[PDB]
């Protein structure tokens, strides 16, 4: 397949071939156009917070070592021995001043320099450079709020342009809000998709979410419970969808600050999220003291998810074109109470973790999906993201973005794809640059 | 066992070793036998209302961990070691029981079909409440739906079991540390 | 059970759970642990012909069926539900028993190895056939041929089992509904 | 591999490359060009008799819903959803006006037709094009007496100018009986083997019976029982083989009509089937109203193969060069009592269903000679099938087709793999009618 | 069981059979059971000294073996029939807990889990030696290592077991043929 | 990628590229460069030491039948039958005159010629072929003092002249100790590596030993023992490692008779091994007397290793890029008692058969290295293999190839790799030949 011209994406992001879900040639390209070169999420400084601590984790299919330096910095480098390839370290968190690998003994420091090679001087003598042979290093680490992702492209934006529009609607759950803290391990299961379609489905799906979450709307009495086998629809003006340049995006649901938290959790929550809004509202203006407290359905492109309030946190970690491994960490307001924290914790897993209720309605339309696009006759049909075209906008007054100003539509696909098509289609960060030149122009379109 | 001397042993695991090697009770070992066998009946014909009412106590706290996979020799690293893939309380439990009956959970069309091994069941009543029963045994776990999706899940089961209503022994705490980290069984939707 | 509660559940499973939680007959749960342990044994070395002699009735019926998939909601659709992978009187099970022993049967050489597990084994007698022996229990089959093929298979068995020449009771009827649709074993060509 | 070029099918179907059974590229390619061009069995009429009735069936690796249609037609569609993809139908049977996606709720009638939007009008508005939204529908379903065949390629020839010369020899037992009726549901088994092996197997394979079907032979007593381990040969006349020109083919046994089954029914069915020959004489001579009560092996080209009198009925549903999905099966005279149509249904499933015994005896056989084609040393190796060559003839004066007046023979592998070699090498039917022209004389040569 | 009737059967697997089918002494498969069940959570929590000290006797042969694919009907080839993949008296034992246990043994960081499944317990006194027990049972053995890694063992135990100091019964021989050529599971690197 | 110009391996085999380990189009090119042209180990005399006598050996992922011959001598033919492909053996030993096919009984001698086929006078006539349908030949079977290896490709050089130098080293243990037996059958067991990491290791690597097998060294009380967690080094002259113009290559432990034997067998093997060097000191001389009593680590090119004196014999089987079948046999000196030599085979499987504690140490090391040669951060990385380049000879007065002389090096891995690089990037013999002819002047610069 050729991906300079293959139109994967139709314009303004109205469709996208079935086939970028199944075909295998187009993931190895999507490793290299998408996951080499974009922002992806390694951890958060609540899990590594003191000199040492260290943890693995996922970029793309590669894995990285990502360690706290002794300057408060952190450093993060591929997981893979310098001398004959072997995996450094087999464990998932953990603190340690260095990494000695298991078959030849060499050690490295947590600075990823090779500081120690077994018997050096009478095996290598003086002609081992040492200083050549650290570990491969991420070339860019930085952080939002505490949140810390990494980037194997020097050439990149920074990740606070890179996030775009996004960073306005984000900041003031994870900025003025105290602060978050991600609260670990994370649960990690195993699903037949592609890492795409939690991906878009998170990113812009509000629509599912009464038909899908029906039995799980249903049953656990949470505050968007009345949607339930579409027996209603949301009110006018009870939210909003968003999307970026860089093809970030999210939904809106004003006010859900309980999100998908059962009953038991919701008068604390309402209570805790309200009173923290009456504060911001003197900070940060009513608007935007409002979406701290209001719903958010977003993915950080490519590959990581959340819905705020809620607490839910994701990566989806590509495996092969219908594999992927899904990471579930609970996000929590730093200045809650410890116990609200570990309930909230706690429900972030029942509902979405493992054995997640709602994430289980999910499984068979993701998988599903995914695999048809592997099938002879589904490769080439079309699927649909113009629910809500023609009716987007730019540059409005309040809400920065292309914005779709209704809580269900499709606005935050087509950012996504087009974002998504713009990088298959590109060498390098001056070729998608130069692609989206008018990227919210297409996107308004009609 | 002395931990020191045996070094890939719990602290955890020692202790629950102890409390079967002392008395045995032989009548008390069938007795949990046939509740553990009757539990996974209930369950595997999915009577999900009939297993709420016949084998969980009010008091349930059913748990089953994920513990993240740290350094043997790890010593500094104190962050929280595990997640909770269930902690349910009783109503927690009935909230998952009214999803799974629900008609418009649509993965449960067509039906399920699950079929459990309870094996190496162990049993010994608590030495300080009399009426504490705990028992000990492994599950092999299979469900199977939509013609070619197969998953097998594996696990040991520390229960906690005491008289209820009508003297009826009902679950009142089952603890699984789950064996495999990443799970391969598309999720973990299953009652161990 | 009230089937109309537990939604779903069917008659069928609600009936067979009823035989069980009635009378407990500890001796008898015993006594079925013995017969199904030591007919799995007889099988796991391929003694067909003593499995035949030791542990089948004359009025056998072997059944093991496939069912299709429906939805939950279906009411319409009332076509045959299941087919029968095994459907065996004595002597069909007999001409299935010659043709593993053939010498020319090609399939076995190098000779199968065979492995049951055998749990959860509930007992009842029949409450209007006092000689009629009700025995529930779940078999997990490991079967392994030619370097590297693992076929495992996971069931459930309603059995009824009956006293026959020189007492020795016998199995007169075996009823599993597999629970796999697709078969991924190649076959099931085992004796669950 | 240049499929144009490649020489696949030796000259008058006397060989092929072992490659065929094991090369993933080819059956990627057999997709396009077998698969997506040829007729395929979905089900019968006897499956879904009433308005509304339903099944589930492959085409290739594409799953379709075939369903009874209000007017007594049937359609058949994609089982995917027009929106996100999502698989339609989870389950295998039903009766149903319309089928719902759980993913966004769509709804689409029994009829293909996207009828029902959850909340349209609130979303949409007038701007959705529901009649440009229809599951893609398959192009071609047509009847063969009860039997339901579908075609993705408009172009292809009507079913019944597809079985060519077939056609005649099936029609005693399809039409002339007063008409069959498939007994469902089938059994489904994977074995790890080409979709080929058995479809070749089935076509025209009387020479294996004897040797590896030695044990079910000798132990279940069946009418063919005096072949066991090659014991004995069949006299001279027992049966011939033929072929045609669109692939399908199939082996007469004469008078063989209780086929496999033990001798518990070959009383019965001998009654049975002589008493119609009896009453077939007078209608349709007593050539043909013989092949009624005669055992045929059958092959309907590419993968649905079935043993009249057996009553056998496979579907070979390819996944990948070395895995197939094996649906089994049974097919009853309409008018045969109801408890001899149980019995019968049993004893198909008995010898070739699940755990079929004869069944089993043929699985090492298809599955290593299928593995193989994998294998370094074999890939270019010749499959051989030139038992009989130099002896067929064309345009017999009682028995139409390419025949092999002989029972036992490999006149009908040549014929399909003459079919098959066509079709690789051709982009469309009217390539495959040129490579075509002479079909007969090329099986016929010296 | 005749082995000239029934073709497929071991003159050693009969002779195994013949040992069970005599006296049953429930008693004796209940005792047999405890002990079963005490070794594999012994095992399971990998307390390996434990295990030595309460399980295994000082003359014990620990063996394991797997068998060359030879034809059901080869009568001329004569060379060793099976290699041993254990085959351990109690030093050699000890050396592989040792292994196990030494904090240099990266294999075992992060820890590994273990779930072992014990099922079809017989058991019966030898006839002459009044003091050995005879312990036959099948166990499904469970390892997780590393995230993603499972395997799964199958295999049935033949067991001799003796009472040595304090009374206590000790394993004195256990002998596997393990039913799998080729092993799929990296290693066999468990106790069986 | 172009093999002829992809440069995988660098000049003096100093890295190599870590795709080599994962990359499936390579895995497949070593199928045709590497496995299809060189020599295979096949079995042992003593394992097929009577007419009719037959195992079953791969080469490459083929199988073949390695029979012995009523001449005494052994041919070895594919296991595929020459009708429709099926396996003709089922089995890994036995002794017959001959192998029937199961499918339809085609009978083949065990001199690979088709002997019969079943009623072939009433079906074939006088038209079938069957002196042009022998079993397809391995084209050269020649023995290395009792050890068999096969070669499909005719043009090799004899496999006396393929061992090259090292065959000097390999002779006092195979020729002058009067001989070795092959103890079977062997272990078998899958594991998740490149057959390349496990060859690797054993051509070469005595670094890994003191860290790699640190628990196995501490438990086990072998002679190597010192060497457990890196606590001590080899003394200066502990033994040496060489190389060979067509890859094969070893290390050399000075003295190191009892090898990872434990403690159990040590006196009895230092006493046995010691009494035989006495005798051939007379014979062959001291230091190939020494060399007889020495512990070789060696890898036979491509994918046959072993341990001498240890006695571990090795085939890494390939399966995939990522996947290798390990068979595991001991081998015995020939005039060993009876019952050391049972002791000795139990030691050998012991210590790295399926349940090898040694082996077990080992496992990690060669799969996450293999698996890591996947990932995309890591494909175009480079395997380090410079540890004691500069310091190598040439042509030396008594110890001939390419000779590190140190007991801890990286020699044998440049030697390998050079060897590997010349296939790979050749299209037959004389051309690996052409790009071999300044092999050794390439090995030892600097
Ligand atoms: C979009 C993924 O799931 C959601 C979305 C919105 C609200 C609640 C859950
Ligand atoms: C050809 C597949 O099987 C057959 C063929 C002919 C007769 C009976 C069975
Ligand atoms: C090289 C593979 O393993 C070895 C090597 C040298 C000595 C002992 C073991
Ligand atoms: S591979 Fe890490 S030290 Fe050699
Ligand atoms: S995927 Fe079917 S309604 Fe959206
Ligand atoms: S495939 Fe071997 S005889 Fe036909
Ligand atoms: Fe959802
Ligand atoms: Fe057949
Ligand atoms: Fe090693």
């Amino acid at each position: 397949m050729n991906y300079n011209n293959k139109i994967l994406v139709s314009e303004s992001g109205l469709s996208q071939k079935h086939l970028i879900h199944g075909d295998e040639e187009l993931f190895q390209h999507e490793l290299k156009t998408i996951f080499a070169r974009n922002w992806l999420f390694l951890t958060h400084d609540s899990l590594i917070p003191a000199p040492g601590d260290y943890v693995t984790a996922k970029m793309g299919i590669d894995e990285v070592i990502v360690s706290r330096q002794n300057d408060g910095s952190i450093r993060a480098f591929l997981n893979v021995c310098r001398h004959r390839g072997k995996t450094l370290v087999s464990v998932e968190a953990g603190n340690a001043k260095g990494f000695v690998c298991s078959y030849h003994g060499w050690g490295f420091g947590s600075n990823g320099e090779l500081q120690s090679v077994p018997f050096e001087k009478d095996l290598y003598g003086e002609s081992l450079n040492k200083k050549c042979l650290g570990l491969k290093e991420v070339a860019r680490v930085e952080s939002f709020h505490g949140f810390i992702y990494g980037c194997f492209d020097q050439e990149a934006p920074p990740l606070m342009d890179y996030l775009g529009d996004a960073a306005w609607y984000l900041e003031p759950m994870f900025k003025h809000s105290g602060g978050l803290e991600l609260v670990g391990p994370p649960g990690k299961v195993v699903i037949k998709a592609n890492w795409k379609a939690p991906a878009e489905n998170f990113v812009g799906d509000a629509y599912h979410v009464g038909w899908t979450h029906a039995s799980s709307l249903r049953s656990g009495e949470s505050i968007f419970s009345s949607l339930a086998g579409n027996a209603a629809l949301p009110p006018e003006g009870a939210g909003l969808q968003m999307t970026s340049k860089y093809g970030s995006g999210m939904g809106v649901l004003w006010d859900g600050y309980s999100g998908v938290h059962s009953a038991d959790l919701v008068p604390e929550l309402m209570a805790f999220g309200g009173a923290k809004q009456e504060r911001l509202n003197k900070e940060i203006g009513d608007v935007r003291a409002r979406i701290y407290r209001s719903h958010l359905n977003c993915t950080v492109f490519p590959n990581n998810s959340m819905l705020t309030c809620s607490g839910v946190f994701k990566v989806w970690n590509p495996i092969d074109a219908n594999t992927t491994e899904v990471w579930t960490y609970a996000i929590v307001e730093k200045d809650m109470p410890e116990d609200l924290k570990r309930r909230l914790a706690d429900s972030v897993q029942r509902t979405f973790g493992p054995a997640g209720f709602w994430e289980s309605d999910d499984n068979d339309n993701m998988e599903t999906a995914s695999q048809n696009g592997k099938k002879y006759q589904s490769r080439d049909s079309d699927l649909l993201s113009n629910l809500g075209f023609g009716e987007d906008v730019y540059g409005d007054a309040v809400y920065p973005g292309v914005v779709g100003k209704s809580a269900i539509g499709e606005t935050s696909y087509r950012g996504f794809y087009r974002a998504y098509q713009a990088h298959v289609s590109s060498s390098n960060w001056a070729e998608f640059e130069h692609a989206s030149s008018t990227w919210h122009t297409e996107l308004t379109k009609t | 066992i002395n931990i020191q001397e045996d070094k890939l042993v719990s602290a955890h695991d020692a202790e629950e070793i102890l409390r079967f090697f002392n008395c045995h009770d032989s009548a008390l070992q069938q007795e949990a036998t046939t509740l553990l066998t009757q539990e996974a009946h209930l369950l595997d014909i999915q009577a999900y209302r009939a297993w709420l009412e016949h084998c969980v106590g009010s008091e349930v706290q059913y748990q089953v961990i994920s513990r993240e996979l740290r350094a043997a020799s790890e010593r500094r690293y104190k962050l929280n070691e595990a997640m909770n893939v269930y902690n349910e309380n009783f109503q927690q439990l009935k909230v998952r029981v009214e999803h799974q009956l629900d008609p418009q959970n649509w993965g449960n069309s067509p039906k399920l079909r699950f079929t459990r091994f309870i094996t190496n069941v162990q049993a010994a009543m608590d030495v300080n409440d009399k009426e504490l029963l705990h028992i000990r045994s492994n599950v092999i776990l299979h469900r199977a739906r939509r013609g070619n999706q197969v998953d097998v899940f594996y696990a040991a089961r520390e229960d906690k079991w005491k008289r209820g209503e009508g003297g009826v022994r009902k679950l009142v705490q089952r603890f699984v540390d789950y064996p495999e980290r990443i799970l391969q069984t598309h999720n973990l939707m299953v009652f161990l």
